[PDB]
DNA sequence: GGGGCGCCCGAACAGGGACT
DNA sequence: GTCCCTGTTCGGGCGCCC
């Protein structure tokens, strides 16, 4: 039935107008479905036949759920107004408070439910092959989903005001109530609810309404004292594609909120070179491994519990390598809450710290979605590791309250720069050019000692031959070495310590900075003459 | 009252911004607050056809268990159609005018662009949607169309007290006297007074950073190489700094630790350059209707460095911020909030930052330490380690 | 066909440094 | 100015919910 609820007043974009589009052919399962759904809903009041005053048309079909009418109204989606979408994110299971008495319901034929604009009816004009209009919300609009659920909570407004303490969870036509109360009293006030959706137009079919444990609710099951997830189930193909990778990365992603240790790196970085959906891929010896680490898992039992806001929260991060970090949120140990992964690489180059303070940072924010707060945080790192990287480090960066968990794989620092020149280590001053026009380029050095080298390099960038030079330095050094560079681009990735980087030569660099004992990294600027750094430059510049 | 009619700058949509996730406290506060206003008609629910969306948020002032709403506005400020003595004074008291605000209607069909939305935990709703139906505190136009309305009532504490200067910031009223601290206050209690019955800062103790150059019974040539980059930088905001003499002592491939003599013309050109750094920068007018741009430094162990300046080189202002458990943010947050109040004073005006830390860093925690009503503009950097040592 | 959030990726900017 | 390298956004695809 329909809603007395006011309409939403809705326009089209300034100087368009409603679609002009004709109706592709239909396999007649679909038209006997669609004449049966339309001949009640006409009945009903919710949809109108048109003559040929309107101009408009709209193509419409059905795919199987009963059935679901749908239009593509992408040609009408386009030359409608823009909504601001009320719906900011996804409620789940583990912010849920434990409740004496809970109920799931379901709205039935939720959008038939919600008047249409009048002035906006006729550019939903569509024909059965019969022509009709909308009277009611159509799926396939954009529009519909933000109507709707902004008029089911007016709906629902009063209802809460009254009834400040039960809690209803409310996704699209889907409510999840919950009260404190006994199941007598809790199903009186599920009745007035039912009565109160009933007074505005939406019945609650007793067909979807859940009464006993466990409550099925957005992809989980609910038990009175924890919950699952719904059975998870990968692909077991032997050829892989694209579009079949994609499914098995978003089906891990997705069981990594509940199955601690998912990893995905290596699957992920399959999918880089492609340029359409269909190419086949070699499942990488790196990437096969990891399927069966994943696979394995998830053939073990697995449960979340419900969030005592009167306890802490607490979340403990682990380190999995290759920039891959998997995490538990808990108030009472090996009963989590809920769990994730993090594996995002930000920068060409970066260290473990970075990455650890990225995952907090991402802990820390959806922790606040979730249960309006922050967590305490049990990290793998010395308090005295964080310690120096907080000091020496030029940005501001900070983790919030925490404590050490001795789980390696410890976070760690791998090397660390000098703040003094060293005594008794030879002093390389080095420097690169490059040739834009040819790409030829030289890096060398010039030491002390009177040591002189310069290698010619091929296809090279000016920002290239500075690192080379570097590099070249670090080769021919003893363990301690005192390096001057006019290269802020260099100096600026060396000073950030990293021990990865999408860089070969980077990489290379780094792992002759764990081999030395001491290294001082030091800045001149170029072209001013200073000495020897003047003596190197004529020499990877001649020919340059 | 009947309302004056605004505009956006021509060719410009009002502001589309996604609300952040907020805590619990905040939702709790806002949705007081906010029903609340609903009900003394200043804020009205609205739909999704409305398709504007501007940030709120809310801050615990002092310690007092009073809330504070506060609407991101930028982004609408930046598309909404377009003091000297105060510097001077021994205190200035900052005064929040802003509820002043929702006397004045505000024009209708300006309304839907100052749109809000209050988030759920656990999005147990969608978003609850409210419009202005009066002045909002944080927006640029709220003190333009209340200015007249602010003169009348302002103009007679001013007679009776000439000596006392009073600037308007948005929400803000500054009040600035060379009074001893205890007449002061009672003077402040005075103005607050006489603004019922309508309906600590010290700025001349701001000191400035100057560049200073290290001293030395002996250098090395790290030393001197160290000086001679930072000289050379420092050229380029005093044109007179020279390096030559210093420079021609590192001719030759030497150690870093190898101790260099310094000679008589060194040593001449070191004093002069000494003597330069002292002499202010010449040649910097403020430009109102270009933006003030601020560069804060970490120097480490909770010291703060900071330049105003408009172009390049050209500052209009250069300090110094100063305070085990250390936090980087809060410090880098009340660091901002510090600077933009002084640019507020001695310009009336909000700068842009340049800010050392991640994005995601500073968007997950600012407003956990943020105490003003206004929000400056704000862009995030990867600091060169070279500038750092040079404000050292 | 629609809206939401998530994840990964690569395209198109926007900066600042080094260079003819 | 140009190239280079780094960052960010924003629109692809897939997952999941209705
Ligand atoms: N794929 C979907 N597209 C949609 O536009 N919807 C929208 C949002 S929720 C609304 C549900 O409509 P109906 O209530 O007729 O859906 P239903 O048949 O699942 O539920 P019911 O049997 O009517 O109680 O349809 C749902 C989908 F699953
Ligand atoms: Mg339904």
């Amino acid at each position: 039935p329909i809603s007395p609820i006011e309409t939403v007043p809705v326009k089209l974009k300034p100087g368009m107008d409603g679609p002009k589009v004709k109706q592709w052919p239909l396999t007649e399962e679909k038209i006997k479905a669609l004449v049966e759904i339309c001949t009640e809903m006409e009945k009903e009041g919710k949809i109108s036949k048109i003559g040929p005053e309107n101009p408009y048309n709209t193509p419409v079909f059905a795919i199987k759920k009963k059935w679901r009418k749908l239009v593509d109204f992408r040609e009408l989606n386009k030359r409608t107004q823009d909504f601001w979408e009320v719906q900011l994110g996804i409620p789940h299971p583990a912010g849920l408070k434990k409740k004496k008495s809970v109920t799931v319901l379901d709205v039935g034929d939720a959008y038939f439910s919600v008047p249409l604009d009048e002035d906006f009816r006729k550019y939903t004009a569509f024909t059965i092959p019969i022509r009709y209009q909308y009277n009611v919300l159509p799926q396939g609009w954009k529009g519909s989903p933000a109507i709707f659920q902004s008029s089911m909570t007016k709906i629902l407004e009063p209802f809460r005001k009254q009834n400040p303490d039960i809690v209803i969870y409310q996704y699209v036509d889907d409510l999840y109530v919950g009260s404190d109360l006994e199941i007598g009293q809790h199903r009186t006030k599920i009745e007035e609810l039912r009565q109160h959706l009933l007074r505005w137009g939406l019945t609650t079919p007793d067909k979807k309404h859940q009464k006993e444990p466990p409550f099925l609710w957005m992809g989980y099951e609910l038990h009175p004292d924890k919950w699952t997830v719904q059975p998870i189930v990968l692909p077991e193909k032997d050829s892989w594609t694209v579009n079949d990778i994609c499914k098995l990365v978003g089906k891990l992603n997705w069981a990594s909120q509940i199955y601690p240790g998912i990893k995905v790196r290596q699957l992920s970085k399959l999918l880089r070179g492609t340029k359409a959906l269909t190419e086949v891929i070699p499942l990488t010896e790196e990437a096969e491994l990891e399927l069966a680490e994943n696979r394995e898992i998830l053939k073990e039992p697995v449960h979340g519990v419900y969030y005592d806001p009167s306890k802490d929260l607490i979340a403990e991060i682990q380190k999995q390598g290759q920039g891959q970090w998997t995490y538990q949120i808990y108030q009472e140990p090996f009963k989590n809450l809920k769990t994730g992964k993090y594996a995002r690489m930000r920068g060409a180059h970066t260290n473990d710290v970075k990455q650890l303070t990225e995952a907090v940072q991402k802990i820390t924010t959806e922790s606040i979605v979730i249960w309006g707060k922050t967590p305490k945080f049990k990290l793998p790192i010395q308090k005295e590791t964080w310690e120096t990287w907080w000091t020496e480090y030029w940005q501001a960066t900070w983790i919030p309250e925490w404590e050490f968990v001795n789980t390696p794989p410890l976070v760690k620092l791998w090397y660390q720069l000098e703040k003094e020149p060293i005594v008794g280590a030879e002093t390389f001053y080095v420097d690169g050019a490059a040739n834009r026009e040819t790409k030829l380029g030289k890096a060398g050095y010039v030491t002390n000692r009177g040591r002189q080298k310069v290698v010619t390099l091929t296809d090279t960038t000016n920002q290239k031959t500075e690192l080379q030079a570097i590099y070249l330095a670090l080769q021919d050094s003893g363990l301690e070495v005192n390096i001057v560079t006019d290269s802020q681009y260099a100096l600026g990735i060396i000073q950030a310590q990293p021990d990865q980087s999408e860089s070969e030569l980077v990489n290379q660099i780094i792992e002759q900075l764990i081999k030395k004992e001491k290294v001082y990294l030091a800045w001149v600027p170029a072209h001013k003459g200073i000495g020897g750094n003047e003596q190197v430059d004529k020499l990877v510049s001649a020919g340059i | 009252i009947e309302t004056v009619p605004v505009k956006l700058k021509p060719g410009m949509d009002g502001p589309k911004v996604k609300q952040w996730p907020l805590t619990e406290e905040k939702i709790k506060a806002l949705v007081e607050i906010c029903t609340e206003m609903e009900k003394e008609g200043k804020i009205s629910k609205i739909g999704p056809e409305n398709p504007y969306n501007t940030p709120v948020f809310a801050i615990k002032k002092k310690d007092s268990t009073k809330w504070r709403k506060l609407v991101d506005f930028r982004e609408l400020n930046k598309r909404t159609q377009d003091p000297a003595g105060l510097k001077k004074k021994k205190s200035v008291t900052v005064l929040d005018v802003g509820d002043a605000y929702f006397s004045v209607p505000l024009d209708e069909d300006f309304r839907k662009y100052t749109a809000f939305t209050i988030p759920s935990i656990n999005n147990e709703t969608p978003g609850i949607r409210y419009q202005y139906n009066v002045l909002p505190q944080g927006w640029k136009g709220s003190p333009a169309i209340f200015q007249s309305s602010m003169t009348k009532i302002l103009e007679p504490f001013r007679k009776q007290n000439p000596d006392i200067v009073i600037y308007q910031y948005v929400d803000d009223l500054y009040v600035g006297s060379d009074l001893e601290i205890g007449q002061h206050r009672t003077k402040i209690e005075e103005l607050r007074q006489h603004l019922l019955r309508w309906g600590e800062l010290h700025p001349d103790k701001w000191t400035v950073q100057p560049i200073v150059l290290p001293e030395k019974d002996s250098w090395t040539v790290n030393d001197i190489q160290k000086l001679v980059g930072k000289l050379n930088w420092a050229s380029q905001i005093y044109p007179g700094i020279k390096v030559r003499q210093l420079s021609k002592l590192l001719r030759g491939t030497k150690a870093l630790t190898e101790v260099i003599p310094l000679t008589e013309e060194a040593e001449l050109e070191l004093a002069e350059n000494r003597e330069i750094l002292k002499e202010p920068v010449h040649g910097v007018y403020y430009d109102p209707s270009k933006d003030l741009i601020a560069e804060i430094q970490k120097q480490g162990q909770g010291q703060w460095t900071y330049q105003i300046y408009q172009e390049p080189f050209k500052n209009l202002k250069t300090g110094k911020y100063a305070r085990a458990h250390t936090n980087d943010v809060k410090q880098l947050t009340e660091a901002v909030q510090k600077i933009t109040t002084e640019s507020i004073v001695i310009w009336g005006k909000t700068p842009k930052f340049k800010l050392p830390i991640q994005k995601e860093t500073w968007e997950t925690w600012w407003t956990e330490y943020w105490q003003a009503t206004w929000i400056p503009e704000w862009e995030f950097v990867n600091t060169p380690p070279l500038v750092k040592l040079w404000y050292q």
